[PDB]
């Protein structure tokens, strides 16, 4: 459910590696494992909000999850186990009926035919399962699943046909692209391409189309008025991709030569994202003084009448300075409001991407301003993002208006949250502004963790609030408060469930959470003499399990906020852990320090609950391992652990030639 | 320049193992008390939750408040006075520690706020509207109104009068801000409110105040490519409750992100600091990579009307580990910059920047060019300049706590008159305020001491006759503490302290006599007594006592009996002085001071009257004869000494008749012994330039109560307070709560007479 | 009747031992006269019409970085005022005889200005100021006050005496300067002292004759 | 458990989870009666007067909600008209003996602050709008429960003061004052004024 909610566009190999990890940590039978995959997928589909998220969830269950199962089959008698899991699932009639009411069709039929196509299931199994499902079921628009399952081959074939610009026929390109701009067709193609790993090539194709249509050639009005529309369609769909599926699918990741495209630089330096706030007087927003006067004269001329040669990248880069001079003119008073209306109509009318570039600079500039100084510039957005200017539209105007209104919603939302301002473009932002306005943020955390424990699984909305709290209060505060809420449980059942949930919650940034957990929380609980009454057997065994699962999963080795924040972070782990493979990698340093602490606790006097804790930690280090986290164990632990009470030697030693000597010493002298 | 005054280390309690370090707090008060936390980490984590109070003159004695802070202490903050300490940790919980029984060794918090779960990231007391500016170009101007002048600042939240409320404002790691207002009663009002509607991370924050009673709070989320946002907060009280009104101000981005050559380095803003609280228009930022850093200064200045423009920035540094901003409120304008560059006055123009190597840079405020460099020969994890900014304290990446002295001209050699004028200017600033002057005595060389004392007396004169009233005991304390510092002048300090004690007795005895009826009105009976004792120069005590309306000098014969020990000190000091006359000793100054001998005469006369009312109040003298009137004998010799000095323009050397009569005094009476107050354990006399003292904490490299003159035993059973400056000892609780002269005991509840604080001394148990 | 009562007390070591006696003999009866019958726990604050009490406590210059005056907000409860009078701790003092009467009187003036902006339902009321002091004034002009800075005690007590504020002095030790200040605060156009030593001159208010 | 026993006892009690799972009416927290004034109370709805918990047979490990105070049931019954005898049969009140039952008192206070909240929502769109009906029923119910000292007046008033302190609930304070006037006007002569 986490991989469905946060990164649909992630590669399947990382997910297969993580799932095989989880299957090896807690020893999970294969039918129950695949059953939990299908149950999670269907529950997340039912709980999805209506709109793009529902399309994305249908793609994840229908396309990505069947591919993941195929990779598991190669890595691992899988057909018998997946057939068993399908019978396990087909007992759950209320889940499947809720799903069928949301799917508007029987979605289990499409699942069984899809798993038949991938080869997870034999055909006789498929047919008797569909017979059972029809018997249990007995008691004009195509649904989204058929659209997606047929739209993935259109993704491949649209790649292969628009490699060549429809044999350089821009009228054909425009018609097919307008059909894509029609309702929901773009979203269907993007959801299929995201779930099937082909969003990068799709973005490369539209970016290359954009580079081709940037300059243009000697042309009369009719050919150019097609070329500017191609620029608009490619630009608006690229902005919609970058706002929905993240910006890192737009990046080229290696550009040999300086010829980075226009849209990549514009998105890099000029488009607001979630964690990106922009400098309005960055040198990117001040290209020249020469072209910008030509452009303000161009906007004050009339209907451009000169779209026959515009070099649209230069125009779009220059609009920021242009509206800056317009704003200074209006702040002095030398321009009337009625001429402002004329300039905004000349911007937003013929080409809609100009409005997006202007609104991006306006959002940066309004974010920098004070409270009382804002009032004029917001009116500019009200005219740039207003309803349609009419009677000179090129073609496909209403659909570009719809996509543009979505992009401007997601650009302006933060600034229009700072001051209570309604622009009212007409849900498209279903998980946005989730925290209560005044409540301290630990109450939010404890309430959501209480509800996740009492349900037994993590919702999608709960995943989004947990992400915002991890970004807001930081890793240490987050991990410490969740572990406190663990340690005040008193039942065996609730402690084991809380740990099995907290591992997945910590999979937001597993690596940093393990550094905080094994470096700050656990040494503070083991070293403080007042604290270790909290380390009693009910919560203590569960906590030791969570620490060893975190250590193993971090050793063997994910969201965009977490990528940005770890790139922000500066710390000296050599100075933090002085320590009396690389050993400049911080996780090796934390593990070496923790095992020194464990040996020191086992060797000392005053046995208490903390000694029981380090016993349990070493025992699940032994049991959870296949064979290595225990490569960092000091060899004195081999002697001491059976002083404090076989296999806990023979696994922990890692079997070097000197390691046999310590092994044979301990095992013979038990 | 920089000299390490001392390095105080823990003994064997270092080597924190297996648990990583934490950031430290440090706070230097107006009185010289350092409050700081350290990472001790031995057998408990509460050893990282203890707040150490270190009086800067006796560092070995470190008090350790066991704060009940469940997470790590983020911020420490002294009052505008020095009397309370705010401490806030992660997960809310601001506690307000106050002194217990006015001891600087016992702290206890009754008042606090709590925003649970949210880590406090900035904390400040509210501003009480007092702000003064120092005009260095008027250093010779011979009036304290010209040198230091109040600058018309308004306090946030005035309540029904001119009186500001006291309270704090804290900023959490979420968007939340909270204000707590302490009533004059024990009540406390809290209110929390988000800073802006877009709730977001506040990883660094800072608080300044403005004229107009507006708080200005700056927030950053550490990313260094995101804006440093600014909010104006206005506090109000609506009819029962606090009310917070916030408003966005112009944010700023940061240079080195628009550098465009290599902009990706320095990705973390690590310190955000206004240049001083109440200086809300300038902001110091410090971007840092793993190895290098940049500090920058910005200013709000208007032309978009208000707009943050950069002032200056350093080139490239090491990674800045700590930052200390000055506290001396210089006047900062262009003429004062000129005269402080000409006459090399540099105390208020420095910031200190520690680095991740050993070095420390004292750098200019306005254009951040390095003024001095001190190489440690391990890094400073917390620094704090002093209130006169002559010394900076600093806690290292070990247990070590060091105090460095910064010279006022930053190592450039000055002629002696300029150094005299600088240190005299600072001592006058500490005299007008009540701040402590210990850091100044770090910089006073012995060879200048006497000249400096002369200048103080000349500046004690030529003020406007009410300043001379209010600066009396402050200048006696400063004179004594200066004269401690030189071997030529070390003999006089005892005199100064007895002078304080004499005045402290004299007025109080003249305070006790309530005239039962007003005869010869418009003169209080202190003045009638002084007039009568100065016009009647009769050598007999009876002839003076006759003419003094002795039905007026009446007490209730209970307090009159309880005054016995103070009257005993008066008689014994008179006898010691007169026997000391034939001989540099503890009494040498008093033999030629006509005024003090007049005071001793007046006390002997009122002692005679009170002895006739009740004979048990009198001092006792072991007389080597039984037909003797010892009081009349000492009064005869005192009048004959005092008529020497009560002449106009006299300096009469004492004649031989007095010399032989005072040679006969050990024959007639037994001269007892006396305790002299400054039992000197201060470091400033012990220190030398170019040699740092290396101390251990708690190692510390005929017992009387000096204020109520009670003899404790050999090893005293009742516990005691010691003054931190002079060193006088008093027992902690009064011996007889029924018979206690509260007019005398209640003077020294909060301080000593010299001015320093009390500090509880531990019992021996031999 | 409606009264704006302001007490100005010297919180120093002198007035330390004598305060308890003064309260029983003079201060407590004076509060009762304004509030008929002694107060006990039923009196509620917040009636902006009615009698409103206030404290101003001042100090000498030995509380060197601390503030000089501690003022309390107005209360309509006589009982809260009694608890405030218990809550004073007399800890100050040192080697001096004088105190900062100018500061206490200037903040009393600011109290009476804020009272005058408060009560507009009545134009003028019984505006009573008491000074419970044991010490002659300093020669400092007032420093820690706005709108009454740079004023000596004589100028401030002239401004108290004009505009119709009834100024009273209760002192446990008979003094010349206090008598001169009382004579100066004469409103425009009886032995109340129970103990002979006490000097009590009350321009306004009725106290049982002793 | 003690740190020496530990798992040995805890896991043991966990194996008695299915037996407790057999002996639990599922959804018992969300089942509500229809309040009839007839008497002859079914003993399913009886609560514990000390702690508002359901009385449970045995010492088994029951489900975590059955150890919580059932305030939802008691608030639903107190909001109904003519639920006077049913609340006494629930909390075991007897009316021959006066007791000052505390959890009843806290539930009545929370009912008052809920009525104050729902009055402060609008109360002006619909004139009846269930608000003034709720305040009338609150008058009658609270008169009975404070009059026989099953709850007490001044603890109720000062706890009510602590709930309304700082919450800023002012639109229907006249109704709350009216209800308090019913108590005072009912029983001023019986008690001292310090109450
Ligand atoms: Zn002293």
């Amino acid at each position: 459910l986490l991989e469905g909610t946060m990164n649909l566009t992630g590669e399947t190999q990382s997910l297969v590696e993580q799932l095989t990890m989880v299957k090896r940590m807690q020893h999970i039978p294969t039918p129950l494992f695949v059953l939990e995959i299908w149950k999670a997928c269907f529950v997340g589909l039912i709980e999805s909000p209506e709109g793009t998220e529902e399309l994305k969830w249908t793609a994840f269950t229908f396309l990505k999850i069947p591919q993941v199962l195929v990779k598991l089959k190669k890595y691992s008698d899988f057909t018998e186990d997946v057939n068993c899991a399908f019978e396990f699932l087909l007992k759950l009639t209320p889940l499947l009926d809720k799903a069928d009411q949301r799917c508007n069709c029987d979605c289990t039929n499409f699942l069984l035919q899809e798993c038949g196509k991938q080869g997870l299931l034999s055909e006789a199994s498929v047919n008797n399962l569909m017979a059972k499902r029809k018997a249990d079921r007995e008691h004009n628009i195509q649904p989204n699943i058929q659209l997606i399952l047929r739209a993935e081959p259109t993704v491949t074939n649209i790649l292969k046909t628009m490699d060549a610009d429809h044999s350089k026929s821009p009228e054909g390109l425009l018609g097919v692209l307008g059909h894509m701009l029609s309702g929901k067709s773009l979203d269907l193609l993007l959801a299929a391409a995201a779930a099937t790993g082909k969003l990068k090539s799709f973005a490369r194709k539209f970016i290359n189309l954009n580079e081709f249509t940037t300059y243009g050639s000697e042309e009369s009005t009719k050919p150019a008025s097609v070329r500017a529309l191609l620029f608009d369609i490619s630009f608006l769909m690229l902005c919609h991709v970058a706002q929905t599926y993240g910006s890192e699918v737009i990046l080229s990741e290696s550009r040999t030569g300086a010829e980075v495209p226009f849209f990549e630089t514009w998105m890099q330096t000029c488009m607001p994202e979630e964690g990106k706030i922009l400098n309005p007087d960055h040198p990117c927003f001040r290209p020249d003084s020469t072209k910008v006067e030509s452009l303000v004269a161009l906007l004050n001329n009339s209907s451009e009448m000169k779209l026959v040669q515009m070099k649209w990248h230069e125009a779009c880069l220059s609009i920021s300075a242009a509206i800056l001079e317009i704003l200074n003119a209006w702040e002095n008073g030398v321009l009337a409001f009625e001429s402002i209306q004329k300039i905004t109509d000349n911007i937003k009318g013929k080409v809609c991407s100009l409005a997006v570039c202007a609104v991006a600079w306006l959002v940066a500039h309004v974010r920098m301003l004070g409270l009382d100084e804002r009032e004029k510039s917001l009116q500019m957005i009200r005219q740039l993002a207003g309803p349609l200017f009419s009677e000179n539209t090129l073609q496909f105007y209403n659909e570009r208006v719809v996509i543009m209104n979505s992009i401007l919603e997601r650009m302006c939302a933060d600034v229009l949250q700072q001051t209570a301002t309604q622009i009212k473009f007409p849900d498209t932002m279903p998980y946005w502004n989730l925290l209560p306005p005044k409540r301290p943020i630990k109450e939010v955390l404890t309430d959501i963790f209480a509800k996740v424990l009492e349900k037994g699984w993590v919702d999608s909305r709960s995943i989004h609030i947990f992400d915002t709290l991890l970004h807001m209060g930081g890793v240490y505060w987050f991990c410490n408060n969740l572990i406190k809420e663990l340690l005040k449980e008193t039942r065996k059942e609730h402690t084991l469930r809380a740990v099995e949930l907290l591992y997945s919650i910590f999979c937001l940034d597993m690596q940093q959470v393990t550094l905080v957990l094994l470096g700050h929380i656990l040494p503070g609980l083991l070293t403080d003499s007042s604290k270790w009454h909290s380390l009693m057997d009910p919560p203590g065994t569960a906590l030791a399990k969570l620490a060893v699962w975190c250590a193993l999963s971090s050793y063997s080795s994910a969201s965009t906020r977490q990528k940005k924040r770890h790139r922000e972070d500066i710390e000296d782990y050599i100075s933090l852990f002085p320590l009396d493979v690389n050993m400049r990698d911080p996780l090796n340093r934390v593990l070496a320090n923790l095992f020194l602490l464990i040996s020191s606790i086992l060797g000392s006097r005053t046995a208490g609950p903390h000694t029981q804790f380090v016993q349990w930690f070493m025992e699940e280090c032994v049991d959870c391992l296949e064979q290595s986290v225990l490569q960092f164990m000091p060899f004195t632990t081999v002697s001491e652990l059976v002083k404090v009470s076989k296999v806990v030697l023979a696994i922990t030693d890692l079997s070097l030639p000197l390691g046999r000597q310590v092994a044979a010493k301990a095992i013979a002298a038990l | 320049m920089m000299d390490l005054a001392y390095v105080c280390e823990w003994e064997k309690w270092s080597k924190s193992t297996h648990c990583p370090s934490v950031p430290l707090a440090c706070a230097w008060s107006c009185r010289n008390l350092i409050a700081f936390t350290m990472d001790l980490r031995s057998d408990d984590q509460d050893l990282t939750r203890m707040i150490h109070i270190l009086d800067t003159e006796h560092p070995w004695d470190l008090h350790s408040i066991p704060s009940e802070h469940h997470e790590a202490i983020t911020c420490l903050e002294w009052d505008q006075s020095g009397s309370r300490l705010l401490s806030a940790d992660a997960d809310g919980q601001i506690k307000c520690w106050s002194m217990a029984d006015h001891l600087a060794n016992s702290w206890e918090s009754s008042v606090g706020s709590l925003v649970e779960g949210d880590p406090i990231v900035a904390l400040s007391w509210l501003h009480n509207g007092v702000k003064l500016a120092l005009h260095v170009e008027k250093s010779g101007a011979s009036s304290f109104g010209e040198k230091f002048s109040r600058v018309k600042f308004s306090p946030s939240l005035t309540l029904f009068g001119g009186k500001p409320m006291e309270g704090w404002i804290a900023v959490t790691v979420s968007g939340l801000v909270t204000v707590s207002l302490l009533k004059p009663s024990g009540q406390v009002l809290t209110s929390t409110e988000s800073l802006c509607r877009l709730r977001g991370r506040v990883a660094l924050a800072d608080i300044a105040f403005t004229g107009g009673g507006n708080i200005v709070v700056a927030t950053a989320d550490g990313s260094s490519a995101s804006p440093v946002q600014f909010y104006k907060v206005c506090v109000s009280v609506v009819s029962e409750k606090c009310r917070i009104d916030t408003e966005i101000l112009p944010s700023l981005f940061m240079r080195c992100t628009t550098d465009l050559n290599r902009k990706d380095k320095f990705p973390a803003i690590t310190h955000l600091k206004f240049l001083a609280r109440d200086m809300s228009e300038q902001v110091l930022l410090c971007a840092s990579s793993q190895t290098s850093s940049i500090v920058e200064c910005w200013s709000l200045r208007k032309e978009t009307i208000l707009k943050w423009r950069i002032l200056s920035a350093t080139n490239d540094l090491d990674r800045v580990s700590a930052v200390a901003l000055p506290k001396l409120p210089i006047s900062l304008t262009n003429t004062d910059l000129k005269v402080a560059s000409d006459t090399q006055f540099y105390p208020g123009l420095g910031l200190a920047l520690a680095f991740h190597d050993g070095s420390v840079h004292i750098v200019h405020r306005l254009s951040l060019q390095t003024m001095a460099v001190f190489y440690s020969s391990v890094h400073l994890k917390a620094m704090q300049l002093s209130w006169t900014s002559l010394a900076l304290v600093g806690i290292d990446s070990h247990g070590k706590l060091s105090v460095l002295r910064l010279s006022p001209s930053m190592g450039h050699p000055l002629e002696v008159g300029l150094a005299l004028r600088h240190l005299l200017f600072l001592l006058e600033y500490c005299m007008v305020t009540g701040y402590d002057w210990w850091d100044i005595l770090l910089h006073v060389q012995p060879s200048m001491v006497q000249s400096l004392v002369e200048k103080l007396h000349e500046e004690y004169t030529r003020q406007t006759a009410a300043l001379q009233q209010v600066l009396s005991t402050r200048i006696l304390a400063m004179k004594a503490s200066l004269c401690k510092l030189s071997p030529c002048t070390v003999t006089r300090v005892c005199d100064y302290h007895t002078k304080l004690f004499l005045i402290a007795i004299s007025s109080t005895l003249k305070s006790l006599l309530r005239p039962h009826f007003l005869n010869t009105p418009d003169k209080s009976p202190g003045d009638r007594l002084t007039e009568i004792c100065t016009k009647i120069t009769d050598v007999d005590i009876d002839k003076v006592m006759i003419n003094l309306k002795t039905e007026e000098f009446v007490l209730d014969m209970n307090t009159l009996q309880a005054l016995q020990q103070l009257l005993q000190w008066v008689g014994d000091f008179v006898l010691y002085l007169l026997a000391s006359l034939p001989n540099l000793r503890p009494g040498h100054s008093f033999l030629r001071d006509g005024t003090s001998l007049g005071m001793l005469r007046e006390l002997m006369v009122v002692i005679r009257i009170w002895g006739l009312l009740k004979p048990s109040c009198l001092p006792v003298y072991t007389a080597t004869s039984d037909t003797q009137d010892s009081m009349s004998l000492l009064f005869r010799l005192l009048t004959k000494l005092w008529i020497c000095c009560r002449d106009e323009g006299p300096a009469s050397e004492p004649d031989e008749a007095l010399v032989d009569e005072c040679c006969l005094l050990p024959s007639q009476l037994l001269i007892p012994s006396l305790d002299w107050l400054p039992a000197s354990d201060g470091l400033v006399s012990r220190l030398q330039p170019k040699q740092p003292l290396r101390l251990q904490f708690g190692r510390a490299p005929p017992k009387i109560d000096h204020l109520r003159r009670l003899h404790l035993g050999a090893c005293p059973t009742e516990e005691c307070k010691a003054c931190t400056r002079c060193g006088c000892v008093t027992m902690l609780k009064s011996p007889n709560r029924t018979t206690a002269v509260k007019q005398w005991e209640q003077r020294w509840i909060k301080n000593c007479l010299c001015g320093g604080l009390w500090w509880r001394v531990p019992l021996s148990y031999p | 009747v409606v009264a704006d009562v302001v007490f100005v007390i010297e919180g120093t070591a002198n007035l330390g031992p004598y305060f308890e006696g003064l309260r029983k003999h003079y201060l407590l009866p004076a509060i009762e006269y304004f509030n008929g019958g002694p107060p006990a726990e039923t009196d509620f604050g917040g009636d902006y019409g009615g009698t409103q009490y206030s404290l101003v406590v001042f100090n000498t210059v030995d509380c060197a970085p601390e503030s000089y005056v501690q003022c309390h907000a107005p209360t309509s409860s006589a009982y809260e005022f009694v608890t405030w009078l218990d809550g004073i701790k007399f800890m100050g003092g040192g080697g001096e005889s004088c105190s900062l009467i100018a500061e206490g009187l200037s903040t009393a003036l600011q109290l009476f200005d804020d009272f005058k902006k408060m009560r507009e339902q009545i134009g003028q009321t019984h505006r009573v100021c008491l000074l419970i002091c044991n010490s002659p004034p300093y020669l400092l002009p007032a420093v820690e006050s706005t709108t009454y800075s740079g004023c000596t005690t004589e100028n401030l007590v002239q401004q108290i005496g004009e505009r119709g504020i009834h100024f009273s002095i209760v002192s446990p030790r008979k003094l010349p300067a206090l008598r001169l200040l009382f004579e100066k605060a004469a409103p425009p156009a009886t032995d109340v002292s129970q103990d002979p030593r006490h000097m009590v001159l009350v321009r306004g208010l009725v106290l049982p004759v002793g | 458990p003690h740190w020496l026993l530990g798992n040995l006892v805890s896991d043991f009690v966990d194996t008695f989870r299915p037996t407790a799972r057999i002996n639990s009416i599922c959804g018992r927290c969300s089942l509500l009666p229809v309040v009839n004034n007839s008497g002859a109370i079914c003993n399913s709805w009886k609560l514990d007067p000390a702690t508002l918990r359901f009385p449970l047979k045995g010492l088994l490990p029951y489900d975590k909600d059955l150890f919580e105070p059932q305030t939802a049931l008691l608030r639903y019954v107190l909001e109904q008209p003519y639920s006077r005898d049913m609340v006494c049969n629930m909390l075991g009140l007897n009316k021959q003996h006066k007791q000052r039952c505390p959890v009843l008192e806290d539930q009545l206070v929370d009912l008052v602050v809920y009525a104050m909240e729902r009055s402060e929502t609008e109360e002006k769109f619909d004139d009846g709008g269930t608000s003034q009906l709720l305040w009338q029923h609150l008058s009658s119910q609270l008169i009975f429960f404070v009059l026989f000292q099953f709850a007490s007046f001044p603890h109720m008033v000062l706890s009510l003061h602590q709930k309304l302190a700082g919450r800023g609930l002012i639109k229907g304070r006249d109704h709350l004052m009216w209800v308090l006037l019913q108590f005072i006007s009912g029983s001023i002569q019986k008690n001292a004024l310090a109450d």
